[PDB]
This record gives structure tokens, C-alpha cells and sequence, in this order.
């Protein structure tokens, strides 16, 4: 769920 | 097209004329005498009594197409001393074949050419959805399903004017070169494909006298590493006259088309629909961005959360650009190989009718963070010490150096912005970031006065110089993060005395100086250009940076509105002193500055307004093809 | 190469300065003061008491490197009106980084441009085998395994100049985009590979004071469609002395190559070696090149029956062209996708040491006639509409347009050609013929006159001419085909009277003529650059055309010394009249005509003498960078 | 044993 990945 | 016609006086001899062609005399080679003379019918200008020598030129033009063939006739005598006359003959059959496009480039030399004074036909990417309940690009397949299909295609027309009888012994075939023939494909209209993927070249049906025939031409392909954006169709003249001998061509002609690229729009075109996909848990974000979107004029698309599968982040997934043609310009969609939960939406939701789809890159894996379109921005147009960047440069973020650790967006990306040429890539350093995104660390912002914008920066710099201000006007007591219920309250002097805050937001600082002094080569710009938005950051996962409060710089910006993300800093008599720094910065420029509070829903997930956002803007008005890259 | 300082009052900052590089200051942003002055150490330059406004312009330069960390130092002194001098102190480190390389082009901006007052390094494919009793090109593996190999590697030098412990603090890391790193390899000398296909990155060991390190670089791909033939190498210096964050780049420069295209020869460049592969039924032929080639002081290279397969043409398997830096020009076969008998040759007998290699297309298949190098040639040095092209053009043969049964050079080599873009390529049309190649109408001869050349076409015209003036003086009764015993002897004036003979010959002169218009253009030729060569066709096969007697424009130019076919035409007054005709044209240009019995060994089976041969020739003085294309 | 093929 993060922007992250 | 230079035509040598060889005259006997053995025999008569036989020839066809293009008009805008020019046909030459050789007049000496079966010559007998010392002298010759030249008398032509009055529908031809012989330029040139003369003596037969092999360097005298003797062309033949023809005014107007013939009626009939060999309508036309030269009669060369050649005598001497003692001799008399001796006449060669030729029969000549004037043709008008000409192959049209709007090279002007308004409405409708065989080379393509960049500006003003250039010339040269442009061809659209048919990557859109005109088609009624359907999945694919109109592009796909080889009909024209629908008549609105042929408005995104360029007329190409073939006027021939020729006796009635000459397409007995003649043929006309269409072509394009078997390198270029998987990029483009032409419809004969009365549609049905004549040239295309499978097919490099077709007899057409002419009738003799005078006809016209239409054809509509689709690019399939856009500029890219393999193609550099030009299409070459060609007709071609075939005598027939002779069954037990292979066709022989007369002539050619052709038209070059370049294909559009795809083109970026900056923060500083008026917006005209803004994207969220902020049905997921939380609604009083979504509630202000539509708050924006009504007080810009912008249509507003939201993604539900039973589409989105609780991806968020509307900036990453796409960029929305446009391709322009001078009879039909439209929007875009570059689709990220990102590939999360808004997969789908570029492809079900964006694409359609006058809304055209592009995607690059690996689609099952072999991707990085820079992929993400949040990493994918354009400066505003600029002029860089004389050379001019009218729709601006695409700027994205790398490492300063390819090591084992490093991130990059994925070549084949980086390799098709390059070739759209005309907003010539700046490759930035985003990789001390934990995201990793341009969008974390700039932004534009229009101005009504300099160059027309300001480029804002993340500052580490001007938050301390603000915190230390508010400190010596005894206010040091105040509360970083007052608002927020689940939350540590941080006092502006604990903040200031922090030495390990103070180190990482000096790294930090200096990869945004980097970065200042790359953006100032590379754009032109001057310190005058630049605002300083005050941001503290820290550095956590291998030592990668992310914002310490609301990155406020990762802001929506819908012309002079401004959707900031809510620092929720210090509050100094009664308003966040961020909030007032800012404000006090961009208000003096006209702009309007909201803050919205993103803190749990997407701060708190590594992003703030931009992120979980994404605007469709006006294409510029200045025409790709006028710039000379 | 810009850097923008931040000094303080608060704290002393410590900063590098590479020398060559623009150091400026903000003295504003965290100033007390209404005034400041600055004095600094002499060794430092401050261009620029003044008042305390933002817009001031203070730039820093510094004349040499430091002997000690922050040997230098920069004084800002704030001041005011009623204010005390508060002063704000920048300690400096000047140190020297240049990496170098020829980039004058003769021996040793980040752009490389092309001309006489351009500039940029130029890199070799290292495509040669130097290494003792081997198999493999030299840059196939990571080492250098032969001194000598060094000689085709580009020199770069990084000479540094620092205080004796300044890579404490330091590090310089040397790299290559990921992009580009499988197209070159680089050595470090003291030799081992630093960068590479697996490696884009290298932390070079370097001590303080003065140093300097010598790499040698390789290319290991030509320019192509895939790649403009550019490698850009960069050298980072990165700040580590913080142990608790991440390296920080402080300074980058960089070097950019071109990589040398393949280059050919015309037969107007001197010649240098012959290749015949004449080991198989046949000796006499040998015997001839051999006395040709001894004549015009070339070596002589032939490729025996047990290695030839029965393949006699050594035209077709293989183009001997260079490759060409300052420092080093090699010649470097093109081998063709052909793959017949000669297969193994141009591998196994052409490259070896100072003899680079090169091959495209399918190796297994997927091929056609075209491309054998019969179909591919240049032309000499030619100026088009003011226009140079200083190495010629190359030329290869095509269809008219792309038919179900035409044949075209695969685009493979097609686009390699292109991409090496000093010789500019133009297709030819030459699907008519049977073989399909342009050396089967068309040579070149060098003249002592004019441009320095005749372009030679064969002509059923001037045939016919030559038969025709010979019945008109009596001799319609000589035998075509005299001198050969397996053969059906044909007189002059049932040639002459033939109609379908003449038919073919008419669209064969058609076809040609085509192309004399097309070389007028695209060459810049005037009809006095052209000669005729006296040559009858049939049309066999798929109504294909192949030589009638003996094709005698398919010759070896060996200088002033040619190797024409022998036609065996009729002898008129003790002498061939064809023979008589050829020498008669070129005779006059200082050429010697040698004419080769090559009826039953070549001309039966489908060629004749160049088709046979092949040869090596002098690279162009001109130097190819020097061109603008 | 052609130069055609
Ligand atoms: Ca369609
Ligand atoms: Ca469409
Ligand atoms: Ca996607
Ligand atoms: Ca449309
Ligand atoms: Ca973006
Ligand atoms: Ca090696
Ligand atoms: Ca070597
Ligand atoms: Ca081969
Ligand atoms: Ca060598
Ligand atoms: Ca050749």
C-alpha cells in the first residue's frame, strides 16, 4: 500500500 | 527524375512525359551531317539551327497532359554540306501523376524538414479507441471500423490526368519500403487496405483522362532506439506495353511523412481534468482535490477502490500527453510498466474515443521505482544559452553513477522519450530518495512575471532558518506535528539541537544542490527562477531519504490553485508557521495556496497530494514540428 | 560544472574546488549586517566593499591544487552601520582531476563533433585477432592478452593533483552508462579490465600528491541501427568522510568517443593485395590474374579447391574495407551472410592480426543473391550540389519497388551500411538481373583527367552500334564466338537481324539507363564522367538477364591495369572487334586492357573476372571524421 | 558451382 514498491 | 530520350533516325521512337519531370535529348549518339535541326508540336518547349555536338543540351517540357497518346511529336532533322535532310522522329505522350499530402502542413522536394520554413507531412499514431464496445487501438487491426476513425488519419491523394486509353499499357503501383511497412498502414477510399503490415506495395485501378483517388494513412508506431520517425510511400509508373517482357518503371514520386511524438505537458499549461483514485479509505482528502478541480474548470475522474485493488497512487501508474497533427491533436496516455493496482485503469478507464494509449517497458517484472511516473515531469518552455525549448524538457530522475545498489528508470523507457525528440530528456538525481521520484524534491509553478514560471525546490535550508527565527522570537517551546492525535509531538528547539537531523538533512540539502545547479545548466535557469520551499527530511532505510514532515513541494498544482499537502508545523499566533512561510512565498505570485491534510492516508505511505493525483493539461499551442531539435 | 557555496556565520564550511570549475557563493541567505567584504588567501581569485544584496555575483578560483586540506580560506566580513564585523570563514581544497583523452584527434566541451574544427576521441572496434595460435576477435574476452593489442586501443589518462591525503576523505569511482557498457571494454594499465559488459562502474586506488593512471579502451561494436556510435566514459568524485551517510558525487567530468565506422574502398584507391580462389578446375585464368596482379605490384592471396568447396567466387563472400583512427588504421573484412563454399575464408584466412573482422545477417538461412558483394560497391569521391562526399558512396543493387518476387539485400546489412554513415549509401536497381548484382553493369576506372575516374556502363547500344558499323563495311558474316570450339558461332548480321534479341536488349538498356540517371543524380555525374562499354544481353529464367558472350564491365581494376573478360567477338582485320572497341575507350585514359579467357570456368557458370576476384585496397588519406555527413 | 544460387 505504500508508494514505494 | 531526369529522363535521356535517345533519337534515331532508324526508327520513330516512342515516349511518355511526367509533367514537373525533365526529359533531355540524345540527339548525337545515332546520329548519321554536321548540323540538326529541332521542330516540335506546339505543346512542347524545346530549350537548347545548332551543330551536332554531343555537349549541346536539348530539353523537351510539355505544357499540359495528353489527349491521345503520342498526341505530341518531335521531329529532329539532321543534314550537312551536301546532304539532305535527314529527320528522326518522336512521339510523345504527356501524363500528370502527382502523389499529395499536406506538406505545408495546413490542409490537403521529397524530404522531411524540421521548422517554420521546413516542409513535410505529419502522421498520427492511430493509438486511441474510436470503436463502438471494443478493447483494441484502432491501429490493430486493418479496417476502418468507423468514419470519426479516418479524422485521426492523413489524407494522401493521387491525381492523375492521362488519355483515356492510357492505363492499357501502364500501371500504377503504391509502395512502401519493406523496412517501414510494419509502422504504417494506407486505406484506399471510394475504405480497404492497399499497403500495410502485410503488404509492401498494390496495383491500383486507374481509369485514363482525368481522376482523382484518396487515401488515408495511419502511423502504427510512434518514434523510438528502432525508428526514427519517418515513413516514405511511393508510386510508382509501370510500362506494360510489351507481354513478353517485365514491367519497366517510367517514374516515381513520393511523400515522406514524419510520425508525431508524444508530447509531455508542464504544471504551467491550464489544467483540464484531474485523477484520483482516492475511493480507498478516505474521503475528506478527496473531498478537497474536488474542492480544486471545481475551482480550476477541470473535469474530475475518480478510480473506485474496486478498480484501483487499493493502489492510491494516481501520479505513477500514467502520464497523460498528447499527440498533434495540424488536421486532429489528441491526449495521450503513456502507461507505466509500474503494473500495480491501477493496472488497468490507463487501458479501461483512460483510452477511448479521441483518447490515445502508449506503454513502453517490461510488463511481468524487470522493473524499479523510477518506473513510476511520479518520476516522469516537464520543465515549462525554456531557452538554454540561444537554443530554444518551446514545449520544455522532460526531466526524470537517476543515480549519479550505475553501482550494484543503484535504481534507474528502465532503459527502453528512458530510450522512447529520448527519440520524441522534441522536449529532449535531463536526467536528475532522485535516487538518495527512499520513492526515488522527481516529483519528491521539485515542482513549477506559473508566475505572471519573469519567465512566466518559478521552479520550487525542497529546502532542509529555509525550514531551519525558519525554525531558528521562530526560536529567537521565543517561540522555541512550539510543537512540530500539533493536530495530529496519533503522533509525537517534536518542539522546534529539540528539532534544532537534533545533530544527526541536522547531518542527514545536510546530505539531503546537498543532493537537492546537485540537483539546483544541473536544473540551472540544463533549463537556463537563474537564481531569480527559483523559490525555496522550506522541508526537513530524514534518512532511514540505506541511509534513503523521506520527508520528516508533509513534502509540501509534492503539491497539485491546477493553475494559480495550489493543493499543498498540511505540514501541520509549529502553530505561531494561531496558523503553522510552514503554512505562513509558504504562503508568504507563492501568494505574491497570485497563486492560491490550499493545504490539505494527507497525513495518515498518504504522508504516512511515503506520498502527499501530487502522488496520489494526476492532471490531463491544454497541449501547447506552439506546433512540434516549427522547432528544430 | 557549476557549485554554489553556502557560507555562515554560525560555523566555519570546508568545501573542494576542482580547478577549471565555477565556484560561486551565497553570501546572502544566511547573512546577519548591511555590507560585507571578503578577503581571502592569495591564492584564491574573488571576482566580483559591497552592499548586502542577493543578485551580487561572487565567484571563487583558485591557481593550483592544495598542498594541505583547506590550505586556503575565504573571510567574509558582515558589517553595518553600528554593527561590529562578524565574519564567516570557508576553508578551500583546491585539487586537479582531468581525464583525458585525443580529442584534438592528433595524440595524447563534452560533445563530440564531426569536421576539421571539430572535436572528440575516436575509439576502434577491436575486431582484429592479434593473439598468437587463436580463434576468437580480441575483444571477445576481458583481457589484453598481446601487447601489440594495445596499439588498436584508445589511450585516456586521469592525472589528478591533491594533498597527500585527500583520498582519505575521497574516492574516484570511473563509469559507464549501463547502456552503453556492452560496446566497450576498459583497461587499467600499470593491464586489467576496470569497466566492461558486466561492469559499469570501478573505484579507482589512487594516491594524493600528483598521479597518473592510463587506461586503454575498446570498442566492441560498430555504429548500427541499434547504436549512433557514441561511448561517453565519466569520472565521479565522491566526499565519504562522513561514515554515517552515504557517498556524495562533488564533481563529475566526462570523455566521449565516436566509434570508427567500416569503410570501403573503390577501384580507383591503389591496390594492395588479390584474392583469387582460382584453385579449382582452372589455370590459366589463375595464370593471368597472377601476371595482372605481379604488373601492379599487389601480393597475391588464393584459397585452394580443399578449402574453396568448389566456390570460385571470391567477389561475393567478403568486402575488404578499414577502419581508421590517429593512432591506428587496420583493414577489416566485411563477411557476407552468403555462407557457400567460401564460408570459412574471411574467418579463418582474412582476419588475423591487423585484419579486423565483421559480419550481419542470418547465418543459417533467410538470404538472397543480393546479398553476395558482388551487389555491393562504391564509387570514388564525389561533390553532389555542393555536397562532398570524400570517400565516395556506397552502392548496392535493389528492386524497383517490393514485390511477391522481388529480391532485395536483407536490412540487416542494409541498415549497417547506413549506420556507419560516411558513405551515404544509394541503392541501384539490379533485380533484373539473373545474379542480380551491380558489378554486372557497372565499374569504375581511375583517369588522369576530369574527376579523376570514368564511371563504365555496359550498353547493348554501343554493341550494336559497333555491330552495325562493321556489316556496314562489309563484314556482316563475322562470327560471334570465334576461338571457341564448344560453341555455336553466330554471324553479325543474324545477331543484328534478330528481333527478340533486340527486344531483350532494349529493356535490358532501359533498365540500365535507369540507373545512369539515378548515378547522375545521386553521384553529381555529368555524361562526360561515363563511358560505355559495348555489351549484348539476353533474358532467360523469370525473363532474367544474363550476359550474352562474355560481360566485360565484370572486371579487375588493378590501377592503370585492367582484367576484362575476353569476349570473343568477331574478328575483324586479325582482331576482336569488341576487344578493339574497349581499348579504343580506354586506352586513351592510360589503361592498360588485359582480356582473360574466363568462358568455361566463369562466364558458363553465371560471372566472370570480378565476380572471380577480390582486392584489398589503400584506406582514403582523407580521415573520415573530418567529413560533415 | 553458379554464382546465382
Ligand atoms: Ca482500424
Ligand atoms: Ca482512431
Ligand atoms: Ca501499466
Ligand atoms: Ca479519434
Ligand atoms: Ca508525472
Ligand atoms: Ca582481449
Ligand atoms: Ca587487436
Ligand atoms: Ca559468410
Ligand atoms: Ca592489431
Ligand atoms: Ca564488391
Amino acid at each position: 500500500t505504500a508508494r514505494k514498491s | 527524375q531526369g529522363t535521356l530520350i535517345r533519337v534515331t533516325p532508324e526508327q520513330p521512337t516512342h515516349a511518355v512525359c511526367v509533367l514537373g519531370t525533365l526529359t533531355q535529348l540524345d540527339i548525337c549518339s545515332s546520329a548519321p551531317c554536321t548540323s540538326f535541326s529541332i521542330n516540335a508540336s506546339p505543346g512542347v518547349v524545346v530549350d537548347i539551327t545548332w551543330p551536332l555536338d554531343p555537349g549541346v543540351e536539348v530539353t523537351l517540357t510539355m505544357k499540359a497532359a495528353s489527349g491521345s497518346t503520342g498526341d505530341q511529336k518531335v521531329q529532329i532533322s539532321y543534314y550537312g554540306p551536301k546532304t539532305p535532310p535527314v529527320k528522326a522522329l518522336l512521339y510523345l505522350t504527356a501524363v500528370e501523376i502527382s502523389l499529395c499530402a499536406d506538406i505545408t502542413r495546413t490542409g490537403k522536394q521529397r524530404t522531411w524538414t524540421w521548422g517554420p520554413c521546413g516542409q513535410g507531412a505529419i502522421l498520427l499514431v492511430n493509438c486511441d479507441r474510436d470503436n463502438l464496445e471494443s478493447s483494441a487501438m484502432d491501429c490493430e487491426d486493418d479496417e476502418v471500423l468507423d468514419s470519426e476513425d479516418l479524422q485521426d488519419m492523413s489524407l494522401m491523394t493521387l491525381s492523375t490526368k492521362t488519355p483515356k486509353d492510357f492505363f492499357t499499357n501502364h500501371t500504377l503501383v503504391l509502395h512502401v519500403a519493406r523496412s517501414e511497412m510494419d509502422k504504417v498502414r494506407v486505406f484506399q477510399a471510394t475504405c480497404s487496405v492497399v499497403l500495410g503490415p502485410k503488404w509492401p506495395s498494390h496495383y491500383l485501378m486507374v481509369p485514363g483522362g482525368k481522376h482523382n483517388m484518396d487515401f488515408y494513412v495511419e502511423a502504427l508506431a510512434f518514434p523510438d532506439t528502432d525508428f526514427p520517425g519517418l515513413i516514405t510511400l511511393t508510386i510508382s509508373l509501370l510500362d506494360t506495353s510489351n507481354l513478353e517482357l517485365p514491367e519497366a518503371v517510367v517514374f516515381q514520386d513520393s511523400v515522406v511523412f514524419r510520425v508525431a511524438p508524444w508530447i509531455m505537458t508542464p504544471n504551467t499549461q491550464p489544467p483540464q481534468e484531474v485523477y484520483a483514485c482516492s475511493i480507498f479509505e478516505n474521503e475528506d482528502f478527496l473531498k478537497s482535490v474536488t474542492t480544486l478541480a471545481m475551482k480550476a474548470k477541470c473535469k474530475l475522474t475518480i478510480c473506485p477502490e474496486e478498480e484501483n485493488m487499493d493502489d492510491q497512487w494516481m501520479q505513477d501508474e500514467m502520464e497523460i500527453g498528447y499527440i498533434q497533427a495540424p488536421h486532429k491533436t489528441l491526449p495521450v496516455v503513456f502507461d507505466s510498466p509500474r503494473n500495480r493496482g491501477l493496472k488497468e485503469f490507463p487501458i479501461k478507464r483512460v483510452m477511448g474515443p479521441d483518447f490515445g494509449y502508449v506503454t513502453r517497458g517490461p510488463q511481468t517484472g524487470g522493473i524499479s521505482g523510477l518506473d513510476s511516473f511520479g518520476n516522469l515531469e516537464v520543465s515549462p518552455p525554456v531557452t538554454v544559452r540561444g537554443k530554444e525549448y518551446p514545449l520544455g524538457r522532460i526531466l526524470f530522475g537517476d543515480s549519479c553513477y550505475p553501482s550494484n545498489d543503484s535504481r534507474q528508470m528502465h532503459q527502453a523507457l528512458q530510450d522512447f522519450l529520448s527519440a520524441q525528440q522534441v522536449q529532449a530528456p535531463v536526467k536528475l538525481y532522485s535516487d538518495w530518495l527512499s520513492v526515488g521520484h522527481v516529483d519528491e524534491f521539485l515542482s513549477f509553478v506559473p508566475a505572471p512575471d519573469r519567465k512566466g514560471f518559478r521552479l520550487l525546490l525542497a529546502s532542509p535550508r529555509s525550514c531551519y532558518k525558519l525554525f531558528q527565527e521562530q526560536q529567537n522570537e521565543g517561540h522555541g517551546e512550539a510543537l512540530l506535528f500539533e493536530g495530529i492525535k496519533k503522533k509525537k509531538q517534536q518542539k522546534i528547539k529539540n528539532i534544532l539541537s537534533n545533530k544527526t537531523l541536522r547531518e542527514h538533512n545536510s546530505f539531503v540539502e546537498r543532493c537537492i544542490d546537485w540537483n539546483r545547479e544541473l536544473l540551472k545548466r540544463e533549463l537556463g535557469l537563474a537564481e531569480s527562477d527559483i523559490i525555496d520551499i522550506p522541508q526537513l527530511f530524514k534518512l532511514k532505510e540505506f541511509s534513503k531519504a523521506e520527508a520528516f514532515f508533509p513534502n509540501m513541494v509534492n503539491m497539485l498544482v491546477l493553475g494559480k490553485h495550489l493543493g499543498i499537502p498540511k505540514p501541520f508545523g509549529p502553530v505561531i499566533n494561531g496558523r503553522c508557521c510552514l503554512e505562513e512561510k509558504v504562503c508568504s512565498l507563492l501568494e505574491p505570485l497570485g497563486l492560491q495556496c490550499t493545504f490539505i491534510n494527507d497525513f495518515f492516508t498518504y504522508h504516512i505511505r511515503h506520498g502527499e497530494v501530487h502522488a496520489g493525483t494526476n492532471v490531463r493539461r491544454k497541449p501547447f499551442s506552439f506546433k512540434w514540428w516549427n522547432m528544430v531539435p
